[PDB]
């Protein structure tokens, strides 16, 4: 894939904020329309696929059931950020988080995984 | 102490194959235990090094040693980077390199190699400081001019405010967002960079619809700009060296008018003739003085097998035959016999072609058979008639047994797949004509020289090439990589990129060539600016000083009644008269001036064409008189042994045919047509009248003689180089476009020739099976090719081609056969490296040879200019001035005192320091406040500057009118006095800014006060002043040579095809634009691009275009002609140049 | 591409004139669609009346006596970029003088811009009988013929002077 930077492996609280990040280091800083990128999350290693949070042209959540009313954004996908927050996690969120995205000046597409537990 | 030998040949074994795991782009991963054992190796050498005097504040430790400090240090980033360590890996995965930059410490003699280069550095210290004075001063004037200049593009004027839609869709209009807008530029059909523009009238045009407004990003990527005073040093230092020169010579007339050309020759014929020649000369004499110093510093098991097996001796009678071959050897004759089958052979495998009928290729291949089997039975019969341990003692015969070996190994192999680098081996047989010549002979020692005495030298040059060349590859290989698209716009590797080591290595060698800016452009483009200047502007300057010192250790090593006699008198006295001399040089400088006014806008100002087509009957009446006279004046026998009596005589007559065939009516007529092209031919007359050119030439002509034979040498080089070429690619420099797309198909639609023409018989003239028209087809195109590689212009297509290239009938795919790249690399080491060198060293022991003859005089000055030379020689010396001593006043000896004190230079100095950074700082869209201070320092420092002046005068104005730097400094302050008054008043009946911007650039002549305080520049400046005469005299010589060709230019190359490098500007429809090509060519610069639209084809053109307004007719020249052209331009320049470089490097060795 | 260059301004009875009118691009790299209209007055008449059109394939002539017959097109040749316009006048007669405008209207192509463009060119000619050679020939001819005189007396005053100065330097030994 491409040059993605994600925390190996983190810790949360039970109820507490949880703070997820996915940078990506390449050319072409990332502009705002023609830019997309993707953001999908599985509630198991073999489980179903479930896309959650999208931008095509704009920022497009999904509003699945496991994140009604859960997951933000509020990063800097120029400073190299498109990272989800969930607030409030639960047992059941313990599974993986994918970050795809890709640049149209460039030709590189790729992915990051991301790997979320809760503790009792 | 454990330095046993074995200890220092495993290390290098060691460090080889460090050297080769690093040349390894991505390492696998079962290497990392290979790269675990180096280390350990190394270490273990650091061990070995710390308990053999290991402890620093001991003496004679290895702390002393500087490279065990790079032993050390390279050890301890071994041991931070096998663990955490900082997150630039790349970075620290380069610093590396320092393992295979060990080689230089532990192979023996590097050391005083590294030495010898720090001398030469030390050196030429001097002429670096002038050089950067002089950039910072040309650097300025140029700011000054072009600023902002190259942004100037063709914006869609006509703003169409119904449409003018914003970014978010406002509906509304914007102007800073019209203006960058990127396709809201011209950018003429096929090019990338939108097309420059220009407001003047002899400056770029603007299409029907379009302003000539700067707008947006300025060109190649936004590093060719004047705006601001980097990039103009940039673009200066690129114009110093010469390289892609072209591109920014055709950007900045575009933009800024053709009239801005005298400012680059100006800095061609200051910065980069001038000043290279200085950096070389000096770097020479730095060698040469330490190369004396060098000179006063010197003031039986295996024999019994050989009497035994090695000797055929074993029955009398084959000792019979031997005694009866080696008697039938006859030497006398045999030496004469091989050499005239050597030249017949190699003459046989010239004759080569892409097409060849089968009775042709019949024949060749019987020739070949029918001369390696001659020299296979004269190698078995010299091994029979004396003995083969004897013929091996002689390494030229066991050079010929390689070569027959390697014959003999050709029938056998006969249908081996691909490999015709193996046939070309034969070619290395006329060598053995070495023997005979003394030259070619030479060339081997030179050859020899530079893998012997100097092997070290070149060990450490390989050494570098490859330590530059992985620096590269670890530093930008990934980047190349990362961002492909930003450089490549088919987001694609580019041909010359740093991702793999060879392609590294390419890059390193091109730097090496010369051409490092359109790859430096490039590598900024990818992993930033900072990195790739730092390490080109490294590469450049150490591999040239490696290389240089090379060169010139090679040449080095090389080197060491009664009526009739009456009248007869009465004309010779009229011929004598200086002053009718003077009235018929300005006849021939008219005659030669109507020429200028032939070109295709002819058919306007009738009344000129025909004042001037009138005119011409009385010029050729007028010389046809003068040779009558002359003839009478001096005596049929006393003209026609003259040969520029010859010359005279020759060009009259022509003319007068041409008139006779007017009068006759035969102007139409196709060899009268034909012969008025020669009408060009008439200023050279100014050879026999001027005496600078006449003298000139003499010494090229006396020069001659020891030259032809070093010519046919690089002649017969080259022949070699151009049958192993043309073996090579014979027929493999053939496309398929289509041409409304105009992309080269790749190799998977069509591959052969049969394909593509069944793509002809489909479709129709769409598709085109065509040749790259610089080509190895033959010798004669191998010879143009080849001269177009080694003049390193036009090979970047021959060899894009060449890798290409995969079979004789085959279409090419990218880089399918990218390693042909080193023959090109072997060629330009090979025969435009060491050939050059052996030319350069028989020019300069022949130049000393001719100097000594004349008494150690100049051989390129008249007499009246010798006299000159003599004057400011003896006028060179210290002159007592007197020291204007103090007036009988106190306050006028108070302020004498305070001019008189050299704190007051010193104040002076620094304040013009602060003022030449002041127009430093100056940029394009600089900030109105700031463009306020910079307007409010410059009024301060003007004001200063004349109240100094003004102080000084009051002081002694009488005895200060004395010197001439206090004239240059009236003059510089009085003129900003006058351009600060302009700018005041400028609203007046008579505004140009262009005279504001030059009344500006005035002020920059302030800054030249800086070389009074300095004595090594002002002794250089001194010698460029010197030398001027002998510039003076060849300048005029390659003026009337660019006169001449431009002349040819006009008739034969105008209204030909704007293709590639004769665009709307620069082209040869015109006076002005002719002599721009012809200086452009003058550098050899682009003469490939200016060469290539001649060289098409009727297919490529149309043979009846209707060119409004004029009868003529067809769209390009005769490919014949334009080869003759500028092949022989190039030569002639080239050989001019040259004398001009003599001129200034040796008239510089005698200064010192 | 761009050599423009005004037509003559004189056209003898009964023979055959080149009306010419070039107006070239300012780049001769763009592709342009144009056509082009005749205006013509005779002396002592009122405004301009169109006479000859021609758009990209054909000539279509007005059907006044004036011209019929007579007028034939020598500007490019089936091209569709004009680039040269000349009407070629044959049999020309006295009615054929006055003033000549061509009118050349361009249609530039580019990327996704087009532009129309108008161009007037003015051109005066006059109708005679006898082709009165132009001034500049005969001040030719004339200049000519007189520094050829004058270049020989000059010289054979020199070697006069010469000769007799030689002769008595010659005659004293
Ligand atoms: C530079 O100028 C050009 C020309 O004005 C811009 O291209 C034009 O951009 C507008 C909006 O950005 C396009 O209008 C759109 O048309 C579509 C239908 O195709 C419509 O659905 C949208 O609502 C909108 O009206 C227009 O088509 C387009 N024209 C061309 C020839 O590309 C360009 O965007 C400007 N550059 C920048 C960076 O803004
Ligand atoms: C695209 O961006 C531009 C500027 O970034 C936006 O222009 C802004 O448009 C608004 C809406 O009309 C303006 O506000 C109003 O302007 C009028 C002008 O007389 C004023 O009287 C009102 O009191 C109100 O302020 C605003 O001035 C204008 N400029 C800026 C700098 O905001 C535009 O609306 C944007 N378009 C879209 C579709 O987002
Ligand atoms: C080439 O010549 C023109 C005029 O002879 C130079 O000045 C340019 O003049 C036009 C008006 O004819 C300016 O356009 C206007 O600019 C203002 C600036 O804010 C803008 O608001 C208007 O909507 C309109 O576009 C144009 O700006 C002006 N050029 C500059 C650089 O200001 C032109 O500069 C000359 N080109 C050169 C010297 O490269
Ligand atoms: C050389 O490359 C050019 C690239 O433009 C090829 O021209 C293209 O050929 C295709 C053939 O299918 C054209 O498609 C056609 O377009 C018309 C108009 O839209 C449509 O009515 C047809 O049904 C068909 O789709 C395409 O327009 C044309 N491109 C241009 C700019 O004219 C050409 O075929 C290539 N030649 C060879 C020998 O490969
Ligand atoms: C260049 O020329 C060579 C020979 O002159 C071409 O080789 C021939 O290619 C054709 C089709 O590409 C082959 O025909 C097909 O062969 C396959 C087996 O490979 C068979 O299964 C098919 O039924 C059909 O017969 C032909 O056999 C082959 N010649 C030989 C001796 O094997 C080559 O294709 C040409 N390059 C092109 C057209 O790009
Ligand atoms: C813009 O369009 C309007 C139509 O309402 C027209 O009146 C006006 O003249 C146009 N202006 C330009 C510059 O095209
Ligand atoms: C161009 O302008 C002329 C002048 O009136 C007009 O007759 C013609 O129709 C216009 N053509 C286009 C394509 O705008
Ligand atoms: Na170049
Ligand atoms: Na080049």
């Amino acid at each position: 894939s491409m040059e993605v930077t994600v925390p190996a492996t983190l810790n949360v609280l039970n109820g507490s904020d949880a703070r997820l990040p996915c940078t990506f280091n390449s050319c072409y800083t990332v502009n705002h329309k023609q830019f997309s990128l993707n953001w999908t999350y599985q509630e198991c290693n073999n489980c179903s696929e479930e896309m959650f949070l999208q931008f095509r042209m704009k920022i497009i959540n999904l509003k699945l059931e496991r994140f009604q009313d859960r997951v933000e954004f509020s990063g800097n996908p120029s400073k190299y950020d498109v990272s989800v927050m969930l607030r409030n996690v639960q047992p059941e969120d313990e599974g993986i988080y994918n970050c795809y995205i890709m640049n149209p000046p460039d030709r590189h597409r790729g992915h990051g995984k991301i790997h979320l537990q809760v503790l009792m | 102490i454990l330095i046993h030998s074995v200890f220092s040949m495993i290390i290098m074994c060691t460090i080889l194959t460090n050297c080769v795991f690093m040349t390894f782009s991505n390492p696998p991963d079962w290497s990392k235990n290979v790269e675990y054992t180096f280390t350990g190796i190394y270490t273990f050498e650091s061990l070995v090094k710390i308990i053999a005097r290991g402890f620093c504040i001991d003496g004679f430790t290895f702390l002393r040693d500087p490279w065990n400090w790079l032993d050390f240090s390279v050890i301890m980033m071994a041991y931070i980077t096998e663990f955490v360590n900082l997150g630039n890996v790349s970075a620290l995965r380069t610093f590396r390199v320092l393992r295979a930059l060990k080689t230089i410490s532990v192979i023996p003699g590097l050391k005083t190699i590294v030495g010898a280069l720090i001398q030469s550095v030390k050196k030429l210290s001097d002429v670096m400081i002038l050089t950067v004075f002089c950039l910072s001063v040309f650097a300025l004037i140029g700011l000054q001019l072009f600023m902002g200049n190259l942004r100037n593009k063709c914006v869609v004027w006509p703003i169409n405010f119904n449409e003018s839609y914003l970014e978010n869709g406002t509906k509304g209009f914007d102007w800073e967002e019209y203006i960058n807008n990127k396709t809201n530029f011209y950018t003429v059909p096929g090019m990338l960079e939108p097309l420059l523009c220009g407001n003047s009238s002899d400056a770029g045009q603007c299409p029907e619809g379009y302003q000539c407004m700067k707008a947006g990003r300025n060109p190649n990527y936004g590093y060719t700009s004047f705006d601001t005073f980097s990039w103009a040093f940039l673009a200066l230092f690129r114009l110093m060296t010469q390289d892609y020169w072209e591109n920014l010579y055709q950007l900045t007339l575009r933009a800024a008018g053709k009239t801005y050309m005298i400012f680059f020759v100006l800095v061609i014929f200051v910065g980069s003739f001038y000043l290279v020649n200085l950096i070389l000369a000096v770097v020479a004499m730095a060698y040469e003085e330490q190369n004396q110093a060098t000179l006063e510093e010197a003031e039986p098991c295996w024999y019994k097998f050989a009497n035994t097996f090695l000797i055929w001796e074993c029955h009398p009678y084959w000792i019979k035959l031997k005694e009866i071959v080696n008697l039938i050897v006859m030497d006398p004759f045999v030496d004469l016999a091989i050499t005239i089958c050597i030249v017949l052979n190699t003459l046989f495998m010239a004759m080569e072609h892409h097409p060849m009928t089968p009775q042709f290729e019949h024949v060749l291949a019987v020739g070949n058979l029918v001369f390696t089997g001659i020299f296979t039975a004269e190698m078995f019969l010299k091994l029979i008639a004396m003995d083969p341990y004897y013929y091996f003692q002689e390494g030229w015969n066991i050079f010929d047994g390689f070569i027959v070996s390697l014959s003999l190994m050709e029938l056998s192999l006969a249908d081996v797949e691909g490999l015709s680098v193996l046939r070309s081996f034969r070619l290395l047989r006329v060598f053995k004509l070495a023997k005979s010549w003394p030259t070619l002979n030479m060339l081997i020692k030179i050859i020899g020289n530079s893998v012997g005495a100097l092997g070290n030298l070149t060990l450490v040059l390989a050494i570098i090439v490859f330590i530059f060349a992985v620096v590269g590859m670890q530093l930008f290989g990934k980047s190349y990589k990362e961002c492909v698209c930003k450089i490549n716009q088919d987001c694609e590797l580019p041909r010359w990129h740093m991702h793999d080591f060879f392609h590294s290595f390419l890059i390193v060698f091109r730097v090496l060539c010369g051409e490092w800016i359109e790859t430096m452009w490039d590598c900024m483009e990818v992993a930033g600016q900072a990195m790739c200047l730092i390490v080109f502007m490294m590469v450049m300057v150490i591999g040239n000083l490696v290389v240089l010192n090379l060169f010139l250790a090679l040449l080095l090593s090389s080197f060491s009644g009664k009526s009739w006699w009456i009248l007869r008198k009465t004309c010779f006295l009229i011929v004598e008269h200086n002053w009718f001399e003077t009235f018929i040089i300005f006849m021939i400088l008219l005659s030669s001036g109507a020429l200028a006014f032939e070109d295709i806008y002819i058919e306007q100002r009738k009344t000129i064409r025909t004042i001037l087509e009138y005119a011409d009957k009385v010029f050729t009446y007028i010389f046809i008189l003068e040779m009558l006279l002359k003839w009478t004046a001096y005596g049929f026998v006393k003209f026609f042994t003259n040969a520029w009596c010859w010359l005279d005589f020759l060009i009259v007559a022509v003319s007068l045919v041409s008139l006779i065939a007017n009068a006759l009516g035969y102007s139409e007529l196709g060899a009268i047509k034909s012969l008025r092209t020669l009408r060009a031919l008439r200023p050279l007359r100014a050879l026999s009248r001027f005496e600078g050119m006449r003298v000139v030439v003499n010494a090229l002509v006396g020069a001659i003689p020891s030259i032809m034979n070093v010519l046919l040498v690089c002649l017969i080089f080259w022949l070699i180089f151009s049958i192993m070429g043309v073996n090579l690619f014979a027929g493999k420099y053939h496309y398929c476009f289509n041409e409304t797309s105009e992309i080269r198909f790749e190799i998977e639609d069509v591959n052969n020739k049969t394909e593509c023409e069944k793509l002809m018989e489909g479709n129709n003239t769409e598709i085109r099976w065509k040749n790259v028209k610089i080509n190895f087809d033959n010798v004669g195109a191998g010879y143009l090719a080849l001269l177009q590689v080694a003049t390193f212009k036009g090979w970047m297509d021959i060899m894009y081609a060449a890798v290409d290239s995969r079979k004789p009938d085959e279409q090419p795919k990218y880089e399918d056969n990218i390693y042909m790249y080193i023959y090109f690399v072997i060629f330009i080491i090979f025969g435009s490296f060491f050939t050059l060198n052996l030319f350069i060293g028989v020019i300069i022991d022949n130049f000393n040879q001719q100097k000594k003859k004349f008494g150690g005089q100049d051989i390129f000055m008249t007499e009246e200019q010798k006299k000159y030379y003599n004057a400011m020689k003896k006028l060179g010396s210290k002159k007592p001035q007197k020291p204007i001593p103090r007036p009988l006043n106190k306050i006028q000896g108070i302020v004498f005192d305070f001019v008189t004190q050299q704190a007051f230079d010193i104040v002076i100095m620094m304040l013009i320091c602060l003022n030449m950074v002041t127009m430093m700082v100056e940029t394009d869209t600089q900030s109105k406040q700031m463009e306020n201070i910079l307007y409010w320092i410059n009024l301060v420092f003007v004001i200063f500057f004349t109240c100094e002046c003004v102080l000084k005068m009051f002081a002694l104005r009488h005895y200060y009118f004395t010197i001439g730097w206090n004239i240059f400094d009236f003059v510089v302050v009085i003129l900003s006095i006058v351009g600060m008054f302009l700018a005041d008043i400028i609203e007046k009946y008579f505004v140009s800014p262009t005279l504001f911007r030059v009344i500006r650039l005035a002020r920059i002549g302030r800054i030249l006060r800086l070389i009074k305080g300095a004595k090594g520049i002002r002794t250089l400046l001194f010698a460029l002043m010197m030398s001027l005469p002998a510039l003076f005299n060849i300048g005029l010589l390659l003026f009337l040579v660019m006169f001449i060709f431009s002349i040819f230019g006009m008739s034969n190359f105008a209204y030909v095809k704007h293709e590639a490098g004769i665009d709307d500007m620069f082209n040869f429809e015109t006076f002005g634009n002719s002599m721009i090509c012809l200086f452009q060519i003058t550098t050899s610069a682009g003469w490939d691009g200016l060469l290539l639209p001649i060289l098409n084809r009727p297919p490529d053109c149309s043979l009846d275009k209707e060119h409004p307004g004029s009868g003529f007719k067809g769209d390009c020249g005769n490919p014949s002609v334009g080869i003759f052209f500028f092949v022989s331009y190039i030569i002639i320049s080239f050989l001019i140049v040259v004398n001009m470089y003599i001129a200034i490097i040796l008239e510089n060795f005698s200064v010192a | 591409g761009c050599v423009e260059v005004d037509s003559e301004t004189e056209a003898v009875y009964g023979m055959t004139f080149k009306i010419l009118c070039i107006s070239c691009k300012r780049r001769s790299e763009t592709n342009a669609e144009t056509f082009t209209e005749w205006t013509f007055r005779q002396k002592g008449t009122e405004e301009f009346v169109k006479i000859l059109r021609y758009e990209n394939e054909v000539l279509q002539l007005e059907e006044d006596e004036r011209f019929e017959g007579r007028v034939v097109w020598n500007g490019s040749r089936g091209t569709k970029d004009l680039q040269d316009l000349s009407i070629f006048i044959t049999n020309v007669t006295y009615n054929h003088s006055g003033d000549y405008e061509c009118h050349v209207y361009r249609l530039l192509f580019f990327e996704n811009y087009e532009h129309n463009t108008s161009v007037v060119k003015k051109i005066h000619i006059e109708v005679v009988d006898k082709a009165n050679r132009d001034m500049a020939s005969i001040v030719s001819e004339i200049m000519m013929y007189v520094l050829i005189v004058v270049l020989t007396i000059w010289l054979v005053a020199e070697m006069i002077y010469c000769y007799k100065k030689i002769a008595a330097a010659t005659e004293t030994a």
